[PDB]
């Protein structure tokens, strides 16, 4: 309601950045990259890749990947002896790379209540049912 | 002309799907839950009506359930007005099957028969899909106790315990871990009311806001009883069970 | 999305946009007319504006007439007030073959009203920018005067009007019935009745016509005519005489 | 330019015209150029072919209906094939039915109502191709113009084409020439040739390229296509 | 919103429409044609421009005559002009096949206002951007009609429409203060080329051509045809005297 | 996002303009028409080892004397020699004779813009144009070998030695000074597969490439793997001269 | 009905109802399959997010349209039950108006002939599945295996894969498989399909469905038991060497 | 001539005290040969049973037919169909075909179960509504039937004896006809059980 | 050719719901707001008579029809599209019972053939949805006495008393505690007038309420004698003076 300026804001605004990548001269010590969860909302002529010749896309990791994302964010935390590392990763399905932090956030927060230095097992079983309900929703998608 | 009022219905995304029938799924979301369990001597439905309130009338009304068959129950959880075409169409059918062949429909035919009609409309007709979900369970000699669900999309698998809805994976959850293979028909009402209770949006549980449409079978092997539970039976198992 | 103005849908407000300017497109030709429900019979007048003088008077009329024991009268631009003219005439003699006797005048007006909203309901049909009025006699409840919106809604009035000045030409017949009390005119005979409105219709508009400037239908028991130029000057004689 | 308001087939321009009509009237002038005339015993109808490559033949431009009358196609090729299947379909029609030929005059009505169901409703289009019709009946040769919208006209002569409305200068102050020649069918055939050598910049006129096709009283509707044209050159 | 003079169907916020307003724009870049109305029956004139001199003189006949009653002028789009009249073609075929006896003028108007008022209720076809002005001698007395892009319609005692329609038709008003009791069918011939040349400043810049055609029952009786022999030459020497 | 019936301010239809331009996006055909017959040719355009050499078949078989073969996109074509064969072999039927070459092309060029929405006066039902080319030879008692093309565009023209697809433009211009009136049969087969081995990635095979051949008395024949590579072979000692 | 058409040519020459159709199987379960010279093998994966999924109730990921030849597609499916029920409709109409059983070539070129029908049919979207037709020929032991694109062209494999990480099969099975010297038992040709799902089911046994398709009207299904103890072989060798 | 009386059959239903028989033979044959001895004219629809005697093609047509519409009738309700309503339903049904209508002497019996009063109505090759409180019977050899029913049966009978009644009245009009006999089947109808009863009769 | 728009115009909005049924609702409750109330000894329905004019007559505007003699219905707003409604479901209602099981079908399967004439105009191209909500209130010889609410969705829900228009969110709420197990018919159209006359902010009469009742079958309103099968219709319209001497009765 407050910001909006109609149909003129919307080719003034994103043409401007074109013109930066194109009108602009530099000597190419300027670089331009840009990301968000869907590109193909935005207008395809901003991109121009004739400036742009790189294009990353991103997937939902593997059970191999995941077991060394969460040996990242086990590394400073302190886990007692009966926390399976490959067990933890086994459970996993449909995660992404926040998705493994996020359990391991919540299982630290368990352990904080009770002031403990080494993060039992049951704290991440009560983890990744928080996660699977809440944060984790079902996609649109729905096929098969 | 009519080209510029044509919001182009069923198209090709670039993400390789479809636009109505992607926001058609998110409708199931804002509708009542409907979740299905498969005993070993029976099947067991559970649903939950949405708005609902004390001018409601719990004499006679199943909104979210109903009988297409002797043998078959159905599960319905979406838009009420976009199921009644598919229902009324699924007794006709469903009898055209008994009046030529002579002999009960299963599942599977009565399905894939249904499901075309909502892959009709996602490819021809330039109309929208149906926006509603059905979960069918039914009794077969060939297969034994069967139990299905659909989609708006028109697509059928098999599944032992099915949950449909608003939170979806929040139910699908715990009934993964609690499922067990020798759970029974008793056992199986108390794995649906345990799940109905923490999904819902209030405090206690009540008989009237919820429905329940099991698969019995007598002692005469071969034939089973379709059951509807009476809102009097409905209270009476909250409270064996300790629901209350 | 813009194109939600340009059809009949259901909108953002709760209400339809091309329905809302169907009313506006009978104040294009700016025509006042109303019409009271007499004693025996009903009467109604039509201000008539010919604006150029290559026109002939008698072929030009705001007035039609359905069947013999019914007239009409529409307000708003003729191509689509004679498109709903021949429509009402072919379901007339439909009714008169298939299902039994002559139409009444109820049965036109919910007829063409339904119609209507077939045409509004639809998304390829454009409403009619005109409104009919349609007058008669029954033989059951006597005479009524059943007026149908372009957006095929149709309700009985006692005395009604058309056009941009309906409003200040209803206070003059709303006033009249307040005082006395009554439903209809009592006078039993036609001719007071056709000076009658002429009269609440001179002092309304503020303007004394002529033969050639009104249009007065005449719909008695089973029977309708129009008055000629001759008919209708004569009545112009006797009110300048009696006020 | 593009589409901004008649792009829909039933779509009015602000300043009272149609550019759909116009879209296809630009396809004849850029099409391949013919010219044509008659007289009172005969007509005469020369066309020019064209094509993209030299080892390439030349498609026709010149379509027969009857041996009384043909005609010729400037424009997009298979769109003049729909209208001549529409015309020869009278010429059947009025020849089983009313045992007579179709005349001149009563093909251009028939050809104008054939075009104009296409314009005025959607989902149809206007035939971008122009067809000058030919032939003889009891009254006298006659011939037309069509044009996309279906306008139908009887003139002396015409020409459609890339650079044809340009070569009409000779036709205009050979207009009082050709119309009293009577008899003489090899010199109204050569006054067609110098009407269309003033559209010819790249290429000229040669054997393969030049198609004319004459029709009269005692003469019927003959192509002449290869070695026949190549004494008129 | 935007796009209201897009399609068809669609209403202005004031109750108009933007595609009837757009084909009264094409009546005036065609062709003129006017005509004249009289006791015994009406006069038929249209001022045909010629583009260079490959017109083949007196070859062509815009005015397409229905059976042989009813003459037909349009000003406008030639296709859209021979649409109509091949519409009514049909219906006067359609009509003496069932009800014997030929139409009369105020009947004919009736099939081709209607079949008018269809093209503007629908957004896959568009209204006739042409005027057709058409009429004759009916069974009972004589009249005159012109057909507007709109279907709007009446009685006239004369139509004009074209480049010169507000000239020529300025000149009508002025025809009947000179003859307010009647006009001869024979005198309204040299009048009627008399109004094409008054109107011809315009059309100054290009040739002209003159087509009079004109029915009655003094001497045709009932027969609608183009004037030839020294009757055509005879209202050019007399038109031409007070150019 | 118009109708398909929507002109271009060229004066031309956009499904038209479009469709052409979707016959250098697939293989290259190529073929040349003598007068002891024709020499047709395609490429298969093997994207993968893997792919067997029976897979595509760009060269089909409308008559016993007449024959075309395909490029670009294979989906449109399949229809049209459904198509084809129809009103060949029904041809037949009627008149018992052969349909003549010529005849046969304006049948099949006939159905290309005869799609649209809603088309009145009939029943026509199709979403787009054709989107192929086809190259139509075949051999009559009168006019003798012909090798016609069937663009999407509804026009065909008479080409001695055509090339298209992606060799539209560079192979097409070095069959000019390449052709002669007096090119003979067994001569014709060297000179398209000397074209063909130059615009191809690979070396030319059996493989990735497939020959046909349209004679008097034979007909309608398609060259042997064994048989092509012997052709092949005969024409590494051609390249290679002084 | 519905009388709008959809496919229409792009700008570049191509239709955007086919590119962004076939976005839609690149998307679903990867599909791979070889053939022997005496058999045929056709492997197919399954969600492996789903659980609770009994394997009798649920309809085979591979449909058989003949009793000498099956259809193991990969993509919508919705769009793939009117293919599968117009081929086995078919496969009886040919054996009722030619009185012969049905063959490869002419399955294949029918769903591929159909599918060329609804791109050119105004009013109805190409198919988002594409199907891979296996089979024998009556009276013939010689292996068939076609690929049915959603854009209607077909053509022979000898070992192809279509679904989400083909690229990735395809580059392994031109080096491991060759075409000239194909397994001749059909033991290696079931290790051969296994090999190819190591890359994309990653440790799974229950999602990954394989039928063996044989000569004279022989077909027979892999259980769960009987796939896994062809993974367990494979596995031994494969970490070891 | 009459393709109805080839098979042939026969149908009878009387009225006790709450109480109703509907009654039909096991014999279905073909011209003058007999077929299947085992057959049976009566389709179980509930507690409302209908009897259908007449062409064996339209016999076992309609019995798929009724019971498609009551299928659809009950589901719908929750409910058994009263006899009442689906009186009035087979009218409905043989007048959907005019000059193609099907041949049959269907008699329709049951109880209300609300009102608990017995209704009896019968058709004809047409379908016209036949309603009677006494008996109603139909088919080819219903003429030995009207003769038997009218002196026998008579006005408020025991449910027991009325079984005794309905056999005297059957066994002895199938003996009278060559296209009925090789035994009938007697249903009593009440609000508690059916009792279903086989006579024994000659061969023949 | 005829119409070339064979879509239909409702759409699956991004939010998860569909766009015309949402604003249908709302369009509702811009308009006259109508009730009922269900009881033991039958049910009362009330509605108001706004009039545009004042000089119109309101004996000629029915807002409670009949589709059959023992069911009666009652619409909010003005109802552009409730006489279509009416008329295609005293056709579908008449075929599809009385002309093939030769009565008139119950309360409950009334509603569901009611809202599948509305469910088609959702789906269907061409139309757009029906902008009314009806109210199906009857008897029958199972279900007894029974209310349907239908909404403009193509959903219907069975409902003790409800009320539906522009004051429906205060009149609804006020039902709830004035309704119980234990009511009669005349004691049921008290609770109807208390809840209306605050929804009224104009002229409180007669002539400006419709109040139609369902009672026992009243053999006046039949028009025939000697069958004591049939004892008449049991829904019944109360005349103008009948209607004003319950209004002074509070």
């Amino acid at each position: 309601d407050s910001n909006s300026g109609g149909e003129r804001e919307i080719q003034r605004t994103m043409l401007e950045l074109l013109n930066q990548l194109d009108g602009f001269d530099d000597r190419g010590d300027v670089k331009v990259i840009m990301a968000t969860n869907k590109i193909e909302t935005l207008d395809p002529a901003l991109i121009r890749p004739g400036r742009i010749d790189r294009k990353i896309l991103f997937e939902n990791p593997d059970l191999s990947t995941k077991k060394k994302i969460l040996g990242i964010h086990t590394s400073k935390m302190n886990l007692s002896e009966d926390v399976n590392l490959e067990t933890l990763v086994t459970t996993k399905d449909d995660l992404s790379g926040a998705d493994i932090q996020a359990m391991c956030t919540e299982a630290g927060l368990l352990a904080l209540r009770e002031r403990r230095m080494q993060v039992t097992a049951e704290d991440f079983k009560q983890a990744k049912e928080r996660v699977m309900k809440n944060k984790v929703e079902e996609n649109l998608e729905g096929l098969y | 002309g009519s080209r510029r009022y044509d919001s182009r219905t069923t198209i090709f995304s670039p993400e390789g799907r479809l636009y109505q029938v992607e926001y058609a799924l998110e409708s199931i979301s804002h509708a009542g839950t409907a979740i299905g369990i498969m005993a070993s001597d029976g099947i067991v439905l559970a649903a939950e009506r949405k708005v609902t309130s004390t001018l409601l009338e719990q004499d006679t009304s199943t909104e979210k359930l109903y009988k297409l068959n002797d043998k078959i129950a159905v599960a319905v959880a979406g838009l009420t007005a976009d199921a009644e075409i598919l229902i009324n169409t699924a007794r006709i059918h469903a009898q055209n099957y008994l009046k030529t062949y002579n002999e009960d429909i299963p599942v599977e035919i009565l399905v894939r028969r249904l499901s075309d009609i909502k892959q009709g409309y996602t490819q021809h007709g330039g109309l929208r899909p149906f926006g509603v979900s059905f979960i069918y369970a039914g009794y077969d000699d060939r297969y034994g106790y069967q139990l299905y669900t659909s989609n708006p999309s028109g697509n059928y698998t098999g599944w032992k315990a099915i949950s449909v809805g608003a939170n979806t994976s929040a139910a699908q959850t715990l009934l993964q871990m609690d499922y067990k293979d020798d759970m029974k028909v008793d056992d199986a009402i108390e794995l649906a009311l345990k799940t109905l209770s923490k999904t819902t949006d209030s405090s206690a549980l009540t008989y009237d806001r919820l429905e329940f449409a099991t698969i019995r079978k007598g002692a005469n092997d071969g034939e089973v009883y379709q059951k509807i539970f009476k809102p009097q039976e409905i209270k009476d198992i909250l409270v064996k069970t300790g629901i209350t | 999305a813009g194109y939600d103005r340009h059809i009949t849908i259901f909108s953002p407000e709760g209400r339809l946009y091309q329905v809302e300017y169907a009313f506006k497109a009978t104040n294009q030709t700016n025509i006042n007319s109303l019409a009271v429900r007499g004693k025996d019979c009903t009467v109604v007048i039509s201000q008539k504006k010919v604006p150029d003088k290559l026109l002939d008077p008698t072929t030009v009329s705001y007035i039609f007439c359905i069947s013999r024991t019914i007239g009409m009268v529409v307000n708003g631009p003729i191509p689509d007030a004679r498109n709903a003219a021949l429509r009402a005439k072919a379901e007339a003699a439909e009714f008169r073959y298939k299902y039994g006797y002559d139409m009444p005048c109820d049965v036109l007006a919910k007829r063409m009203a339904n119609l209507s909203q077939i045409y509004t309901q639809r998304a390829y049909m454009r409403p009619l920018g005109v409104i009919l009025t349609f007058v008669s006699v029954d033989e059951e409840l006597g005479p009524s005067i059943y007026k149908t919106d372009p957006a095929g809604y149709y309700v009985g009035y006692k005395a009604t009007a058309t056009g941009p000045k309906q409003q200040e030409i209803t206070t003059n017949l709303e006033n009249h019935f307040k005082k006395s009390k009554i439903d209809h005119i009592n006078e039993e005979s036609w001719e007071k009745v056709v000076e009658f409105a002429i009269t609440h219709m001179i002092d309304a508009l503020g303007t004394e016509f002529s033969k050639n400037d009104l249009e007065v239908g005449v719909a008695t028991k089973d029977k309708f005519f129009t008055l000629s130029a001759e008919n209708i000057e004569e009545r112009l004689v006797a009110i300048a005489e009696q006020d | 330019f593009r589409n901004n308001y008649d792009g829909d087939t039933v779509t009015f321009s602000p300043t009272g015209r149609l550019f759909q009509v116009e879209y296809a009237l630009e396809a004849i002038k850029q099409g391949s150029v013919t010219v044509g005339l008659r007289s009172n015993t005969h007509a005469v109808l020369v066309a020019l072919k064209r094509n993209a490559d030299e080892l390439s033949s030349y498609q026709k431009k010149i379509i027969k209906c009857d041996e009384h009358m043909g005609l010729s196609l400037a424009g997009l090729a298979p769109d003049a094939r729909v209208l001549s299947n529409y015309l020869r379909q009278q010429c059947n029609y009025s020849s089983l039915v009313f045992n007579r030929k179709l005349a001149v005059e009563r093909a251009g009505h028939l050809l104008c109502d054939k075009a104009q169901k296409n314009t005025q409703s959607y989902g149809g289009r206007p035939y971008g191709v122009g067809l000058l019709i030919i032939g003889y009946d009891k009254s006298g040769a006659h011939l037309l113009e069509f044009q996309p919208s279906g306008n139908v006209t009887e003139l002396y002569g015409t020409a459609i084409g890339a650079r044809s409305q340009g070569a009409k200068t000779y036709l205009e102050r050979t207009l009082d020439t050709f119309i009293k020649i009577d008899g003489n069918p090899d010199e109204l055939i050569k006054a067609g040739v110098e009407a269309i050598s003033q559209s010819l910049r790249d290429e000229s006129l040669t054997v393969d390229n030049l198609s004319i096709a004459i029709v009269g009283k005692d003469t019927p509707f003959t192509i002449y296509d290869g070695e026949a044209v190549a004494k008129y050159i | 919103g935007t796009g209201y003079d897009l399609s068809n169907s669609v209403f202005s916020p004031d109750g108009r429409n933007f595609q009837v307003e757009y084909a009264v724009k094409a009546v005036e870049n065609g062709t003129t044609s006017i005509g004249i109305k009289c006791n015994d029956g009406v006069v038929f004139a249209v001022e045909k421009l010629i583009t260079s001199k490959l017109l083949v003189p007196q070859k062509n006949v815009k005015i397409q005559v229905v059976d042989r009653h009813i003459g037909c002028v349009y000003s406008g789009l030639i296709p859209d002009g021979r649409h109509l009249v091949n519409r009514g073609r049909e219906e006067a075929a359609s009509f003496k096949k069932l009800y014997k006896t030929p139409i009369p003028i105020p009947a004919f108007a009736d099939r081709l206002g209607q079949y008018v008022q269809a093209h503007t209720l629908y957004n896959s076809v568009r209204p006739f951007g042409v005027s057709t002005i058409f009429g004759g001698v009916d069974k009972n007395g004589a009249h005159l009609y012109m057909l507007e892009p709109s279907g709007s319609y009446w009685g006239y005692k004369g139509a004009a429409t074209g480049k010169g329609r507000q000239s020529a038709k300025a000149e009508l008003e002025k025809l009947v203060d000179h003859h307010p009791e009647g006009l001869s069918a024979r005198e309204a011939v040299k009048q009627a080329a008399k109004i094409i040349y008054l109107a011809h400043e315009d059309n100054k810049e290009k040739d002209f051509e003159l087509e009079i055609s004109w029915c009655s029952l003094s001497e045709t009786n009932g027969l609608h045809k183009f004037v030839k022999g020294d009757l055509l030459q005879e209202a050019i020497d007399f038109a031409q005297k007070e150019i | 996002d118009r109708g398909v019936s929507t002109f271009s301010p060229e004066g031309r239809l956009f499904q038209v303009e479009y469709s052409l331009e979707a016959i250098k996006l697939g293989s290259t055909a190529i073929g040349i028409a003598t007068k002891e017959g024709v020499v047709l040719g395609v490429e298969k355009r093997a994207t993968s080892p893997l792919l067997e050499s029976d897979s595509i078949e760009k060269i089909v078989e409308i008559d016993r004397h007449i024959g075309c073969a395909m490029s670009g996109l294979t989906a449109d074509a399949r229809s049209m020699i459904e198509h084809a064969r129809t009103a060949a072999v029904t041809h037949n039927l009627y008149y018992d004779e052969d349909i003549n070459v010529e005849s046969l092309t304006q049948s099949v060029c006939d159905l290309a813009l005869r799609f649209g929405e809603g088309a009145s006066g009939e029943e026509r039902l199709m979403s787009r144009p054709f989107g192929v080319a086809l190259l139509i030879a075949g051999h009559d008692a009168d006019d003798g070998y012909q090798l016609f093309h069937a663009e999407p565009s509804g026009t065909f023209y008479r080409y001695n030695a055509k090339a298209i697809g992606s060799g539209s433009e560079g192979a097409q211009a070095e069959l000019l000074n390449e052709w002669h009136s007096s090119l003979t049969l067994k001569e014709a087969e060297l000179l398209v597969l000397k074209i063909l081995k130059q615009v191809m990635e690979e070396k030319l095979d059996e493989n990735n490439a497939q020959l046909s051949c349209i004679t008097k008395q034979d007909g309608f024949k398609i060259y042997d793997n064994e048989k092509t590579a012997e052709l092949i072979k005969e024409l590494k000692e051609k390249e290679a001269a002084e | 009905g519905y009388d709008r058409a959809l496919s229409i040519f792009s700008p570049d020459g191509h239709i955007f109802q086919v590119e962004y159709a076939l976005e839609a199987v690149k998307r679903g379960t990867c599909a791979v399959g070889v053939k022997g010279k005496n058999c045929v093998v056709l492997g197919c994966e399954r969600r492996s997010t789903l659980k609770l999924q009994d394997t009798r109730i649920t309809p085979s990921k591979v449909s058989k349209i003949d009793s000498h030849v099956v259809l193991s597609f990969s993509g919508l499916n919705a769009d793939s039950r009117i293919l599968i029920e117009k081929a086995r409709v078919e496969a009886q109409s040919h054996r009722l108006t030619l009185e012969d059983p049905v063959t490869v070539e002419y399955l294949t070129r029918y769903v591929a002939g159909v599918q060329q029908r609804y791109t050119q049919s105004g009013g109805v979207r190409p198919f988002g599945v594409s199907t891979l037709i296996a089979g024998f020929d009556p009276r013939d032991d010689e292996p068939k295996l076609y690929q049915t694109e959603p854009s209607g062209i077909y053509s022979s494999w000898s070992a192809q894969t279509i679904g989400r990480n083909s690229k990735t099969v395809r580059e392994f099975l031109e080096k491991n498989y060759d075409r000239k010297e194909p397994p001749a038992t059909v033991e290696e040709c079931v290790k051969l399909t296994v090999r190819s799902l190591l890359e994309v089911v990653q440790t799974g046994a229950k999602n990954i469905e394989i039928t063996v398709v044989k000569p004279d009207s022989d077909i027979v299904a892999l259980s769960s038991e009987e796939i896994n103890q062809y993974v367990t072989q494979i596995e031994q060798e494969k970490q070891e060497q | 001539s009459d393709p109805s009386s080839i098979n042939g059959g026969i149908v009878v239903a009387m009225t006790g005290k709450d109480c109703v028989a509907i009654a039909c033979d096991l014999r279905l044959g073909s011209q003058s040969l007999g077929v299947s001895n085992k057959f049976e004219k009566i389709f179980h629809y509930g507690h409302v049973f209908l009897g259908i005697t007449g062409l064996a093609t339209d016999v076992t047509t309609l019995n798929e037919m009724f019971r498609y519409k009551t299928n659809l009738y009950k589901l719908k309700e929750e409910r058994a169909i009263e006899p009442e309503t689906f009186t009035q339903l087979v009218s409905s049904s043989l007048y959907e075909r005019r000059f193609g209508p099907y041949f049959v002497g269907p008699v329709v019996a049951g109880i209300n179960s609300k009102s608990g009063k017995p209704f009896i109505a019968g058709f004809d090759l047409i379908g016209c509504i036949d309603e009677a409180k006494d008996f109603i019977v139909s088919g080819t050899a219903s003429d030995q039937l009207f003769g038997m029913c009218e002196s026998l049966y008579e006005p408020n009978l025991e449910p027991e004896d009325l079984f005794e009644t309905i056999s005297q009245a059957l066994l002895n009009a199938a003996d009278r006809d060559a296209l009925s006999g090789w035994g009938a089947v007697v249903y009593i109808i009440k609000k508690d059980e059916v009792v279903k009863r086989y006579l024994k009769m000659r061969q023949d | 050719m005829t119409d070339r728009y064979s879509f239909s115009l409702t759409t699956f909005s991004p939010s998860g719901k569909l766009g015309q049924i949402d604003y249908a609702l709302t369009a509702v409750k811009q308009g006259v707001t109508s009730l009922g109330i269900k009881a033991t000894n039958g049910v009362v329905i009330a509605t108001e008579k706004k009039s545009s004019s004042p000089l119109a007559m309101s004996e000629t505007l029915s807002k409670v029809s009949l589709l059959t003699p023992d069911i009666g219905a009652v619409y909010s707003g003005m109802g552009p599209d409730y006489r279509v409604l009416v008329d295609k479901s005293r056709k579908v209602a008449h075929t599809s019972y009385k002309r093939i099981y030769g009565e008139y079908p119950p309360t409950k399967l009334l509603v569901s053939e009611v809202a599948k004439i509305m469910q088609e105009a959702t789906q269907s191209g061409g139309v757009r949805p029906f902008g009314v909500s009806l109210l199906i209130a009857g008897h029958d010889e199972f279900n007894g006495f029974s209310l349907y609410q239908v909404d403009p969705s193509g959903s219907y829900f069975p409902w003790k008393a409800t009320a539906i228009g522009k004051g429906s969110v205060a009149a609804k709420t006020f039902l709830e505690k004035r309704w119980n197990d234990e009511l009669e018919l005349e004691d049921a159209i008290h609770i109807a007038l208390l809840t209306l006359k605050e929804s009224v902010e104009g002229e409180f009469n007669g002539d400006t309420i419709e109040l139609a009742i369902i009672g026992d079958e009243n053999p006046d309103l039949l028009g025939y004698t000697g069958i004591p099968t049939d004892k008449g219709p049991r829904f019944r319209k109360l005349t103008s003076q009948e209607i004003n001497d319950r209004l002074e009765a509070l």
